[PDB]
This record gives C-alpha cells, structure tokens and sequence, in this order.
C-alpha cells in the first residue's frame, strides 16, 4: 500500500482511494462500470439532460467539482477554506441547471453546442459495508465546441459512488472532482464533468 | 493616439468609442493612468486575519505580496526579486515570516526588509546595503470596513473619500450590519473580455437582467422571477441608481435581501435580513436600515464589482485589451449562523462563480462587445449610456450623489465613464482634480 | 428512452442511436469492437493505409465526414443545405486518398508526419435486420505532429457499420462523423477519423 | 511605415517586398485602404433565395448581416448592436423578419431599423430617436449574375465596371451558360498564411501545380495528369493569362471543363460540357463559347477566387498577418442534372475544401511563404513575378485586358499587386483613379 | 501482414510490432494489460513514486524515451546519430529521478503538480521465447496543470515489455516511446509516461 | 524607446533595466543590432562531414541551411526561395547535391547557385538571370577547432578576435585536447523566457547553483553535492570569473572534470581527465593543462553556452521576447572510448536535456525573471550584477581579460551586458569599437 511518509508528494484522501481499487479488480464489476460510465456519458454528449437526471442520477445524489486553494508544499500553518466548490449539487440544484439548459431563452444555446466526451482508466470496487454501494474512478476529457471556432477541453479525475435504486438501476450517488486547473481557461466551467 | 486629445468619452459621459473594448495601445496606457493611479482590490482581514498570514493578489498586470505584519498592520509588496526579478512566491494564500527566492536564496522578511544573502560576508563582504533593497512597496493600503485596498501613487485620494457619495449606500451592509467577511477561496476563470465589459455591466445595468437572465429567472424562482423574458417591468419606485466623483457608482433593487438566490435559501434571508433590519431602524434611521436590506449592484472604480445581498464579490483582473482573470468570492455578514453562511457562499459560486448559471449567460455579452472593439467599422462607433440622461439630480435632501430615481438607467455608466476619460487624458490625480471640477454639473447638465 | 419532446436539445437522430446502444451491451461484441477498432487505429498510426483500406474497409464503404452549418435553435423556416461533406467517399475515393499519401512527390509527408489515436467508449450492437452487420459507436482524439512545431488535436463521434465479408473478417461499411467544431483550427483535415 | 511614400510593390508589378505578407501594421492599413474600400464577396441569390433569408459573412475582418428584403432586394448590415456593441446574430444563416440583441433585447428589422426597445415608453419616454439608430448599413451592396458583393466606400466603382476586362472571360460561365448556383454550407478552415498568398497563388500561378500538385495530378486521373511532377509541358497554345485596372485577373486553360475532377466524374463533365458548347457557339460565337468550357483560375480582387469548371469557389478572409480563415464553395450550373450537381459538388470538396488533397498541398506553400515575410532578413527581400514580362499587349482584338499570350505566367500577379500598391498609397478612390490612370501602360512598359 | 514494399510510409520496426498483435488478441491476457496499466497511471498520477518503483517497475528496467531528428522521405545516405535519449534509464536512474521528485528542496514542486493520465488502445501479447514476458502496447495522454494557469498536454505510443518477477507480479521491463512532437511544446519533458 | 539614448544598463554593467527581458520593440532592435551583427552557432565539422551534408540552424529567428562544400569549405544560405519566399528545406539534417523548391520547382545547388528553373527555355527565354538569383547568403562563415559560427555582418571582427581573452580558456578543450565533437540529434523544447535569461546564467552565475539545484546535487552523488541548498561554500581558491571584450565570459571550477555527471560515471571521466592532463602539461604547462580539466560554465556571445567537461552545448533560439526554443547537444573529446561518448552523451541529456532534471530546476527561474520583465511596476526596476564589483583586475601575468579571482561572482554578467549595451546603442561594428574603446577600465574601475 502507500507509505505517506515516505512518498511524501500524496496526499492522504489520494491514498485511501488506491487501497480500495489495488485489491479488487473483478471482472464483472468492470464491465458493468464501464458501460455506466459509457452510457452517462452517451446521454449527456447528445445533450439528454432530462434522461440523464431520470435514467443515472440518484436522488441523493451529491454532485461536487471542487478548485483548490494552491498553497506552499511545506505549510503548516495557515489553515482557512482550502477549497471553493465550483458544482456541490443536490438533485433539485440539477434539476434547476437542467431547466437552465433546457429554456429557450437560454440564448447562449444557440447555435447547439457540440459535446464530445472520452473516459478512460475505469476502476470499480464494492463498498465493504454498503454492499449496494460500487464505488467507480474513471477519467473524462470533455470536448466543448461552439459558435464556429471557440473550443474549450476540459480534464480531471472522477471519484463516483453509484448505488442500485429501484428497478436494480444503478445511479449516481456521488461524484466528486478537484479539477487540475486552478485558473479555467475554457470560458467557464458549465459542463457536467 | 493622443489621449490629451481624443475624446473617448462624450461630454456628460453619453457615449463611448467602441475601440476602447479592444485597442491594445490604450490598455498600455490605462496601466499608466488607471491601474498605476487608482485604489485596486487586496484581501480581506479575514483571508489574513494573523500576523505573517499573507495572500498574493493582482494589481492591474503587477501581483503583489499582502502580508499581515505583527502589529497588526498590512503591507504590501510588489512579488519581484530585488535582485534578478524572479517571482518571489508562487502560491496564492500562506502564513510565513519571510519570503526567500529560490533561484539564489535571497530572503525577504513580511516586511519586505531584505534580511539575508547567502554567503553574504564572504561574497559581498560589505558592500551589500541591505537597507536599499528592500521589495517594491505598495506606497498606499487602506481599510473599508475589512476590504482591503491598495494604490501605487502616494497622491491618491484616502480611500473613503475615493469611495465619494458611494459609502454612504455601502455602510449599512458594509458597516452598520455588524460587518462582512469574504469567503474564499475565489473561483477564478478567464473571460475574452475586456475588463470594462463587467465593470460596467454590474455598475449600472439593470437593463439586462430579464432578457439576458431570463432562463436563470425563469429555471431558479429568485425574487425577481417575474422579470423573466421581459415579462414584466419593476414598479415604479423599485429602485434608485447612483454615481460619484471617483466613479464608483451602483443601483439599488428597493428590498430585494435574498438577491439571485433560489427559492431554496428565499425565506431564511429574508427572514435574515427582515431581523436585522428592525433593529437598524432605530441606530440609523428607516432610510438607511432600508439600503441595507436593499439589492446593491456596484462597482468600486476601476475594476471591483460586487451585488450586496446576493453576497457576490467579483475582481476583474485586466490580461490585455480582450482577456480578464475573473476572481469570484462570496461576502457574508460576520454574525449569520455558519450554516447559512456556507449555503450562501455555495450558492453564490453557483449562480455566479465558474460554473454560475447566471455568470454563464453573460459572458456572450461581455465578450463579444470587446471583440467588436477591435473590428475596424466598429472603432469609431459609438456605444450608448443615454438611458435616464436629463433626469439625474445631485444635492438630493435624502440620497447623496448624482442620482436617478428609477431602477433601470445608465446614470452609473456615465460617471464611470466620465472618471474614466478625466483619468486617461491627466498625467496625475491633480489633473484629475481639475478636470473633475463641474463633475456633478456635467452629469446633471440638462436636468 | 428519450423523449424528445421532453428533451427538447436532443436531435431524432441521436435518439434513435442511442435506442440502439442502451439495449444490446453483450460482452462478446464489446470485445470484438473494441479489437477490431484498436487494430484499426494501429494500422492507421503507423501509416499503413494500404494494409488499412485490405483488411478494415468493405468495398462497398461509404466514408463520410460532414460540417454542419451553424443555424438558431428555433430555426424552422430556412431549409437549404445543412451539411457539405468534408470526407464522403467510395472505396475508390478512398484508393486515389491513399495513393495520394504514398506517392514519393507528396512534398508535404517530408519529414515523416507522425499520428497516434485515442478511441474511447466503444458501444457495439448487432443490427436488427441484417444479422451479419455490427453497428460500432466509438470517439476519437487523433493527434498529428509534423515538421518541429506543428500539432493539431481532433476530436469526434464515430457512428460505424462493420460487415462480415469474406474469410469471416468484419469490415468497415459505414462511417459518419459529424465533425464537432465548425471552423477547422488544425489547418486541414487530411487525417483519416 | 510611410505608405505613401514606401515602394512595397516594384513599377509594373515586378516584385513586391516580403513583407508585405507578415507586418502587422501593413495589415492594419490593409483595413483601412483595402477591406473599407474594394467590394468583397459576400453570398448568392441560391443561398438567401427567400424574403427574410440572411446569412453572416466577413467584409475584411468585419462581421456583416446580409438579409434578404420583401420587396426582393438584398440589404448588409454590420452585426453590431447600435446600443452596447453586442454581436447581434450568432448563426451563419436562416430566416428571419429581425434579430433581437439577447443583451437588452433592442429588436431590429430585417432592413436594419430599430423597431422595438423593451419598455421604450416607461423608461426613454419620448426621448429615443429610433430613426437615428438603425444597425450601420454597407453602403453599396450589387450582384454579378445572382453573385452578392458588398463595399463600405460609397464612391466605390459599380461592380461591373470594377470588374473591369476580367467580366468577358467570366460572363460565359457566369451569364451564357444559363447561371451559377453557389452550393453551401462552406467549409471553414483556418489556415497560417496571409490573405494574399493564396489570392495571388489563384489569380495566376499556373506554374505551381504541375511540380506542387505532382502526387494529388498523379493520384487521382483528372485532365492535367501528364503534368504531375513536371514530367510535360502544357502545349505552345494551352491557355492565357490577363489582368484588369482594379487588380482582378486570372489564368485561362483551353478545353479543360472537367478541371481538377478525378477520372470518376471526367466523362460526363466533359460530355456536358461540350454540349452546351455547341449551343454557345451560335449564341456568342467560337472564342467566347469556348472560354466558357475552358479552365479559369481567378482572383476578383482582393480575396475572393474561384476555378471556373472545377467549381471551386474561395473567400480569403483575413484575421491577422499570418491567419486567414478559408471558406470553401462549390459552384454548379443551374441547369445540370441534380445528381450531378451534387457529385460535382462532393467532389470540389473531396479536391480542394477542409480535407481536400489539392489544397492541403498548398498549406507550407502558403505558409512559410507567409511567415517568411516576418523573418529579420527576408523583409526586405523580394518576391520575384517577373515571368513573362515584356510580352503582355493590351487592346488586343480578341482578348481585352493586359493579357499574355501562354498558360505559364505572371501577367495576374503584376497587375493584382498594381492595383493593391495603388491602392495602399492612396487615400480614396479618386486618390486611385489618378495612380491608375496608365495601368495598362505600367504593366505592358 | 504489412509489405513494405507496398505501404511504404511504414517502417520495419512498426511493421514489426503489429504482426506481433494482429495475430494473438487473448482475453485474459487483455484484462491483465489493462488492470496493470490503469493501475500504474494511478499511481503515477497521485504522484506515488516511491510505490510505483517499488510495484510497477522492474530491476532490470530500460525506461526509454527518444527525439528523432527530421529526415527528408527520400534520404539513404547521410547515417549518423538519428535519435537522442530524453529518457534512457536504468533502475537507479529512475530511483535518483524519484528522489528528486520527493526532495522538499525541489522548489517547482510547490503549489503541488496535478497530473492526469488517459489510457487507451491497450494491446497484449506474450513473447514466442520467453513464457513469463509480456508485450503491451498503449497510447497515453498526460495532462500537467501547475501555478495557476500552465498547463501541458503529452501524447505518445508506448511499446512496453511487462515480466514476472517474485511474487507472480508482472512488473515493467523496458518501455520505449519514440516521442511524436520534435520540439517540446510543453516546457520541459519532466513526466513519466 | 530611443535605443541610442535609451540607456538599459548602467556603468560597468553594475545593473540592466528588467524590460529589456520582456520589451517587444527592444526584441525586434536586438534582431538588427545583436542577431544580424554578431557571430551565431551554426554546426560542427561532425554533424557535416561529407560533401553535400546539410543541416539547417536557426541565426535570430532566420533559418540558414548549412551545407559543406565539394571542396570542404562550408558556406550557410538563408532557407528561402528566391522566386516568391516559400521555405526551401524542411528537415534538420540530410545529404543531397541540390535543393528544389517544391512551390515551382526551381533548383538551387549546394552552392546556392539557382542551377534549373522548370522549363526555363519556353517560359523565361533568356530574361532570367540566373546567376543574380542564388541563394541569400551568410557573409562569414568561420571554424573555431570545428565549431562552425555564422555571421551576416561583412565588418564583424574575425571570430578569434570576437572570442578575445575567452579563446585562452577555451582553447585547453577545445585544440590542446585534441577536439571535440558535437553529438546530434539535439534536444528541443520551448521554454516561455527569453534569450538572455539562460545566456547570463550560464556566462556568469555559480551563485544559483547550491540553492537552485539544491534537489539535483542531492539526488546525483556528482562532485559538488556537499554543496545542497547551501550546506557549504566552495573553498578560498575553488575557481575564477572571466569577461572579454565581445562580451563572451565564463566561470572556472579547478579541477571538476566529472562536471555534473552523477556518480555512475564519475571514477571513469576523472581518471580520463588526469591522465590527458599530465601529457598536456609538457606541451602548454601546468596552469592550461589544468584549465583543460576544470569545468568552464561558457557564454560564447550572444546565443551559444556550453560547460566544458559536464560537456553540455546549448543554443538560445530567440522567438520573441519570452519565448525562447533551447537546443541542446553533448560536446565530447573525440579520443574518448567510444562507448565512454555515448554514456557522457545520454548523461547530458539526462541533467540537461529536454528531461533534465538539472535543467527543470532553472525553468522557473528563468521564464518568471523574463516574465515580470513586462510587468508595469517591474519594467523600470534594476536587475542586479554587482557582486564582486571592485576586485576585478585586467592585464594579470596569468589570467588574461577581465577576471574576478573567485568562484562565485557577476564578473561574466558585467561583461556580457557592457557588449550588450554598447551593441544596442550603435549603428555598425566602428561604432561598437568606438564604444567599446574603454572597454576593460570601465569593468575594472574601482579596482
Ligand atoms: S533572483 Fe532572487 S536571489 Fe537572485
Ligand atoms: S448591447 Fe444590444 S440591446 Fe444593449
Ligand atoms: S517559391 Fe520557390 S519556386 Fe516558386
Ligand atoms: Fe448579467
Ligand atoms: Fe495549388
Ligand atoms: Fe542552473
């Protein structure tokens, strides 16, 4: 496992995380996750907004995209708010970006924006005290293109926790994503990561 | 171009040359007249509450160095290496004593004093005046209820009386509520904008709102719903607009205390808010108790703009003629019970923040009324601030200023540009004065 | 499924597409899309076009590309062309392309260009009526280098038809692309998608 | 620079300093004494067909509204709200009656008047004057058989007349054969070279394609295939050249109706081509019948240049010294048959359009010609278009213009660069006009 | 196969290494190569060094990353030196490498990188000779975000040899990447691909 | 900015304004007064060994193609078409007789001669003058011990005059040794500095080394690692500084033949050195035959660095004012066992390549120090380089030119922005030598 101490550059959150993963990689677990994933990502690329709500969101969903504070490899001290959240939704908070996105009036929406989504280094494992809980890692470049030559990419590391609703569809309980960029160059940060 | 001459501003502040969204040349020159004269956002006392506490921040294109010192005081320094001009510190918020430069080990105090050089007997032996090379100061760092100001000339204004007829709408929130904090860390994104774009749309426009926000209106059932697409006009006397000497300005939404906030966090501040109120009615009297549960839209000139009640807090840090960093906090009263301040702070990141949906829909705005600025047939157009003109008062018995009593207008337009063009054509704050002599009068003119 | 009176961002053709998809995820087929467009990929890195157009694409291919104008989401009354075809080619279109590559007076492949592909979130399932026909949805980011500094990154949707030819070997017979950003930043689109 | 006073372009037209393809402050002037003055394409009648039909185009780097009218004319505005300066249209194209600023909803008509400001009465009362305050109009707006241009000098010359000598050799295909049709959408590419290089490399640069195009000639089988790698010559009497006073030109190559078109589309282009020539023939007679079916490779001043019979069609729109957007079209001829139309179409695509093989092997052409320009030691440098000067004639009795007299030649480059150094030293049309007035004598000397 | 002859844009090495995977595209053996490299680009990207040395790499490592000299098409004669070595790295080369990562002294190490690895095309095939010997063969990307608002993005082929050691784990053996872009675009090359 | 009049560095190069790190105009008058005058690095006799071999080298931001002649001279040609400019070769290396455009087909041959022109016959008849259309050439092209710089300016001196006092040091190395040679390919990476950043610190700066490379000397075992993050000082005696008159210097470390080169090779580079050392001592005594095996940290004006024995080879390709393209080569004695070379040869892209580790340490450094060079408040500001100002001596009995007598000091940066200053300043090389007259009284002044 991961000796913080000596390899001293990881964090203790990132630690905990790869100890869930390095053990069980079962193979069908893999599957079902990458096809979740690939699915999601299908319905938000074509703009499903109210499917993907409907279809993988949980109803208790937490969806978080934090941006960390950058601060001194050696500080000690100083500790106030080291994170803003960018996105820390509830499902009514999503409902109300998914009417924003819906409305006609939300002139910034025509002509239709393009999405483009590619996710990549699927991990999935089972929660070792929910056991309806599987907890999926996966990484997302999102392509955005809009109005002739603006292009936006965006990147980062998803930690996701799916949970089996009823009908035995597994949805998005939580996802949550410290995105690598202090300073966004794509404009803004209005896509669903 | 000659910025003595050129009149990039029409008389009464009326309309504005289009190229001053996009001309490269006179972004050079507004880092000479606007960002190298005027007070500039800082920090917060509460972003660095303890001695050696320090955050960087921008100063138009130049980052600074602000640190609290161990009596208690602020000082700030230009983030540049007194000997080869490296960057000193390279994150954005810390505590320290000192400051070394890791290129040859150099070592500052948070005092700016050059306390060390490595070897320094051996290489320099005595030759090394320590005293001469300190960090480039700040000349100027002044207070406004917390909100911490910086300003490179020594001549500037104090900054109250910088603040002009504007503190006096600021002060209920900013001081008789008890007092604000910022919340950080702030959300931070680049925008191809310039960095008058936002400036003037939170100092005076009110206009947008209901067409441009519409779907935000409409999707989030804030208080001001009805506004949606157009739907509706506020009432007559639903607010006030208002602008200074020194350009600062705002409009003011008659009671609107939850702001852009959703129907989710409505009635816990307006019960907030309501509380609060009753009891600065008797401190302040029932006009001023009312601006501080009343929706403030400002600008702080140049380049700092904020919506009181909503709790948002915006810096719009110029890059070039069509770039600004935009650096989003949340301000919230300092005796809110910890839940709410977090859901306010939350919320105001989310309807205003990198990912805010209603930030979202103006950027089109922003951007592309820059971008025009550089296209040739579009230089020398005239961008209109008209709305209102002929109808502003100052010397008013209850609101101080020049002031438009209506809630949508462009009064705050006019004085920002009018201070703006008075800076761009002086050399210095005493041109300045002499060119803002008839401020009020020229912004009154036809009334 | 989507409703796309409800999902009013959806076009009818991504809905039927992914009708296609959120049914069928056999895990066979998974794993023959995903070789058969890894292979496909590979030979294409390394500038194997004759090698590509022998053993991946059917003869009676069509390879399109289109660029989509760029019209108001309300737009109902203005209905000339809506696409122009970047790519839309026969498999004799393809050959004169790939002659085209090889010939020693292409000045323009001096100094070798060098390609490297990421195909992400391979979805395969088999057609309804043809049972010999595999629809494959894949994405793609192409990344070309050449001369020093130059570098262009693409980015797309790839909707897919392989075909079971002769020796058993499954064949490209369909590919269309929908090219996401309207104004082309990476001087031409001479790559194969 | 002092523009009046700096020689960019040689007397007749003979070389021009390589700089003027990579100063940023030349292309600032380029604004100002080329874009605000000479008449730039805009769209065709196939594209906006319809009352309320509009579509969005470049006049130089400005973004204009070009709509179609009731009454059937055709009216250009500068996308520019006359309020905050908003971009008012976002789209390429469509049908509207008017176009709402999405910033504080100014409503304006399709023929560019303010006609409603949210809560006008309330708020401006009577104060607004909306006659005052319609979007900025482009001033002369005029067709060249159903070809829309637009120009933002009111004293510019009519369309025809700047079209000079060049007009004969196009009205054949343009006007004889029935009319074009222009096919959209473009495609849209952003190239890094300037906006002179390939208008230059397409008014009359039929040296460049046997040794350039060598692989796309040998590839794909079209007429020209001997040339590939400069293996042939094309034959003493294989075309012309020509340029005209206002600096559009082009290149003529007999017989060649099926242009750059792979062997696939070859026989039927060259059938129907011929066919119509026969009928032409008694219309306009032999020479003019046959320059209808013959290549034409040109530039209409500044940047707009087509391929006459492969049906390239190409706008140069200028972003910054070294970057050019380029819109690509294809023209067809109304009366072919639909499926061949489309074939043609595809196929002006597949040759030269965003991942055309012809044109990608023009891109380090273009480019490192382009960027050359801002090298140290080649701004001062000259470009060299000296190929068959001295045997141009002027007045001639068939073929008007300054023309030369063989397919290989750089007649069009001189009096492109002419008509553009003219142009960059003077102040106004009539500023032109005078440095015009011995054009023909410049460039025949 | 690939004839050269024929498709002369190939090289022998690249036509080479596709034989070696057009042919065996087993199962397992794909899981196995995908679990070990999204296992490795985790640790990577948490900045685990120490960990991936320890788990990932093999003792007997070449860790190779070259920059290729542009060549005309045509050249046959002027032979000297084609490439040189960014990375040629031996066991204790990668350890010194590492321990100048960790060093609290490495002063652009603070704020802390935040890196992200994308996986894709992963290959496998076991050698002919040698049974405990595995080819894999993977494309990345690797993005790196620092100080605000640096950001760089590498992409790349690996040709990898993956060998059992003690324990049963298959550890790193040799990587080799011919690095596509000639002049770095990125800074520096300072990243583990 | 009036460049004759515009005085960016001060009196005996005590100190330089740090916009001369990130001014654009300035770049563009260093293209006329520094990269069109002085002598640039081109190639070495290794990398072109044959008739017809070719590279192609940057000059400023021209592009030359290199070409060794028939009878083994080389002559260098701008890598542009005569005909309408398009860029002539586009790869970095290769053999052929000729050179044909691919726009038109004209051919050049090696010698530059325009020789074919695509039927010239039928075409141009007898109008083209082929003999007045060959490639733009580079006036000077001279060899220093197979090190092949370039120059476009007839009047520059001769290049061993231009290399003045720096040629002794140099010379043990570079001719008593036997030669070098360069290896290829180089390595390339764009770095966001400019030019100057890296050339003063290799000419001049041991100063940085401890502190910046503190992780580097710690990680390697090399044979300055006691000197991490400043545990120590080099002793009394450990090295000298240099300047000359062309502005060309260098730092001397006694007896570091290892360089940086990491424990691994370290034994076999030391016991290669000595003994090279002790035949060298009969033929140019003891002081240049231990020259020969102390590390030289080298700034050839303007553009060219190297450490001797670390055997690092770098060029400074200028892009604009903060961006920078680094090429990178090894240098290595060409007696050394051949397997010996190839290890040297990784070794120095393993510190110094496009991944070295010792490299990536100075990327900060030197791309914030070019960077705040724009910044307002920063553009005025005076960079530093007085330490050991005042103990610099000229005419030693041993150490010819201006030399400090000690290891660490900014002797080399006086001496590169004098030559610097004195260039920017002048039209020509008359008047660079008529402002350069006083050349080492003004460096040795208060000595
Ligand atoms: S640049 Fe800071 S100590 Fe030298
Ligand atoms: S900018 Fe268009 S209505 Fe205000
Ligand atoms: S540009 Fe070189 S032959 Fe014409
Ligand atoms: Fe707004
Ligand atoms: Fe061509
Ligand atoms: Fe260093």
């Amino acid at each position: 496992m991961i000796n913080i101490q000596e390899d001293k550059l990881v964090s203790a959150h990132d630690a905990e995380e790869i100890l869930r993963f390095f053990n069980c990689h079962d193979s069908a677990l893999q599957q079902e996750a990458t096809t979740l994933l690939t699915q999601e990502a299908h319905l938000l690329d074509i703009q499903a907004y109210r499917a993907w709500l409907e279809h993988c969101v949980g109803s208790e969903v937490q969806y978080q995209v934090i941006s960390r504070e950058l601060r001194a490899a050696s500080e000690r001290r100083y500790k106030l708010n080291e994170a803003m959240n960018v996105y820390n939704e509830n499902f009514q908070q999503l409902k109300v970006r998914v009417e924003h996105q819906l409305d006609p009036q939300n002139w910034g929406n025509s002509p239709k924006l393009r999405f483009t989504r590619f996710i990549t280094n699927v991990q999935a494992a089972m929660d070792v005290n929910d056991k309806e809980l599987l907890h999926i890692r996966s990484n997302v470049i999102l392509h955005r293109a809009r109005r002739g030559n603006q292009v936006d990419v965006f990147y980062a590391a998803r930690e996701d926790k799916w949970k089996r609703g009823e009908g035995g569809v597994r949805k998005l309980v939580q996802r949550f994503v410290d995105y690598p960029e202090r300073i966004l160059q794509t404009h803004n940060l209005m896509v669903f990561l | 171009m000659n910025y003595n001459n050129k009149i990039l501003v029409s008389e009464s502040g009326l309309s504005q040359k289009h190229l001053i969204h996009g001309d490269e040349e006179l972004f050079q020159h507004e880092l000479k007249t606007i960002f190298a004269r005027n007070w500039l956002f800082l920090t917060h006392d509460s972003l660095i509450p303890a001695p050696g506490d320090y955050v960087t921040a921008k100063m138009g294109i130049d980052e600074v160095i602000v640190s609290r010192q161990n009596d208690g005081s602020i000082r700030a320094f230009l983030n540049v290496c007194r000997h080869r001009g490296k960057t000193l510190v390279s994150v954005e918020a810390g505590n320290a004593k000192g400051f070394v430069c890791s290129y040859h080990g150099w070592g500052f105090g948070s005092n700016g004093e050059l306390q060390s050089v490595p070897f320094e007997k051996d290489l320099y032996g005595e030759s090394l005046n320590k005293k001469c090379l300190g960090l480039k100061e700040v000349a100027r760092v002044e207070s406004f209820h917390g909100f911490i100001y910086g300003c490179f000339d020594q001549e500037a204004p104090p900054l109250m009386d910088y603040l002009g007829d504007a503190a006096w709408y600021l002060e209920p929130m900013f001081k008789h509520s008890g007092g604000l904090e910022l919340v950080g860390p702030p959300g931070k994104v680049v925008i191809k904008a310039n960095w008058k774009a936002p400036a003037e749309n939170f100092v005076g426009d009110a206009y947008h709102v209901g067409w441009t926000h519409a779907s935000s209106l409409r999707s989030g059932e804030s208080i001001f719903s009805s506004l949606a697409g157009n739907a509706a006009l506020p009432p007559e006397g639903a607010g006030l607009q208002m602008t200074s000497k020194y350009g600062s300005g705002m409009g003011v939404l008659w009671d609107g205390y939850s702001g852009v906030h959703s129907a989710d966090l409505v009635p816990e501040l307006m019960a907030f808010g309501g509380a609060k109120q009753e009891r600065l009615n008797k401190e302040i009297g029932d006009v001023r108790a009312r601006i501080y549960r009343s929706h403030l839209n400002c600008t702080v000139f140049p380049n700092n703009s904020m919506l009181t009640c909503s709790g948002v807090f915006k810096v719009w840090n110029p890059i070039d003629a069509n770039t600004t960093e935009v650096w989003t906090y949340a301000i919230v009263e300092k005796d809110m019970p910890e839940d709410l301040k977090r859901r306010l702070a939350d919320s105001v990141q989310r309807t205003f923040g990198p990912a805010g949906f209603w930030e979202s829909d103006d950027n089109d705005n922003m951007e592309t009324a820059s971008q025009n600025g550089k296209k040739y047939q579009s230089r020398d157009s005239d961008l209109l601030s008209n709305l209102g003109f002929g109808e502003d008062v100052y010397g008013d018995a209850v609101y101080p200023g020049v002031v438009g009593k209506s809630a949508i207008g462009e009064t705050s337009y006019r004085g920002f540009y009018r201070a703006y063009q008075a800076h761009v054509s002086s050399s210095n704050w005493a041109e300045f004065e002499h060119a803002s002599s008839t401020w009020h009068t020229e912004l009154t003119k036809t009334t």
